[PDB]
């Protein structure tokens, strides 16, 4: 019962994708970002391209059927809703399992600072990333594939859940300490940022699986299209913790521009 | 097709 100009849909998505674009370009470009903890930050940038392009090309899909100049083949747009509905459940499954990663490889980097060369090292890494691409790229398949179901809505709702049990343990540790003064402080934002903007439509759909008939909760939902534009917002907003928070990185966008 | 899913 809200509606969002989609201007501002195609400018998020074009923005964040050019800024993932430097993150990655500058990575590659240097010769110390090499460490395995820094691909990590990588491949969460690709994790944000996916939701930027899919949904600007979805916008830009549902504004040309809507216009007056082609007719396609009903079940053709019931084919690529599915595709484009579906690089965004990659890229909440791939954005889980890598904030996982990040946090776990920051714990052993504080916990076992002796021996994290040895056990943690590139290629391991590229390995890890790999592997947690090709398992979120099933994964998100299979939902979208089975989505009429109710279980997977539940699903979903209990990774979210469970997710925000490691975050707020992590903040609890943050605060009684007894290298990582510092350590877990940028998995601590990134991991803050992703709630604050993933938890409005999260439970959105807590609400249309227990009171979808009800006063209350019908002129909740009835918001929908603007709790997706805070879905953007994270991918526009990770990238520059990065900036702000990670010095070499800065000092590589310098050498960019001249 | 629409925004998002499960809208
Ligand atoms: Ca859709």
């Amino acid at each position: 019962q809200v509606f969002i100009k989609p201007e501002v849909f195609l400018s998020l998505g074009i923005v964040s994708l050019l800024e993932n674009i430097l993150v990655i370009l500058a990575v590659v470009r240097n010769g110390n970002l090499h460490s395995p903890m820094y691909f990590f930050l990588c491949s969460l940038a690709v994790a944000d391209m996916l939701v930027s392009v899919s949904n600007a090309l979805e916008t830009i899909m549902i504004a040309i059927v809507h216009s007056d100049y082609l007719t396609f083949e009903d079940q053709f747009i019931q084919h690529m809703d599915n595709i484009f509905d579906s690089m965004i459940c990659i890229s909440l499954v791939a954005s889980i399992c890598n904030l996982l990663a990040i946090a776990v490889d920051r714990y052993v980097t504080i916990f076992y600072a002796l021996r994290y060369h040895s056990i943690m090292t590139v290629r391991k890494a590229l390995t890890l990333i790999v592997a947690i691409w090709v398992c979120c790229g099933v994964c998100g398949v299979v939902f979208i594939v089975y989505s009429e179901s109710k279980m997977v809505i539940v699903c979903l709702i209990t990774m979210f859940f469970a997710m925000m049990l490691l975050m707020g343990t992590l903040y609890v540790h943050m605060f009684l300490f007894a290298s990582c003064m510092k350590g877990a402080v940028t998995i601590t934002i990134l991991l803050g940022v992703f709630i604050f903007c993933w938890a409005p439509f999260f439970l959105h759909l807590v609400l249309i699986i227990t009171c979808p008939t009800n006063p209350y909760c019908i002129c909740y939902t009835a918001h929908f299209n603007t709790y997706l534009v805070l879905i953007m917002c994270n991918s526009v907003i990770d990238p520059l913790i990065y900036a702000f928070r990670s010095l070499e990185l800065r000092n590589t966008f310098r050498e960019i521009l001249c | 097709l629409d925004h998002x899913r499960w809208k």
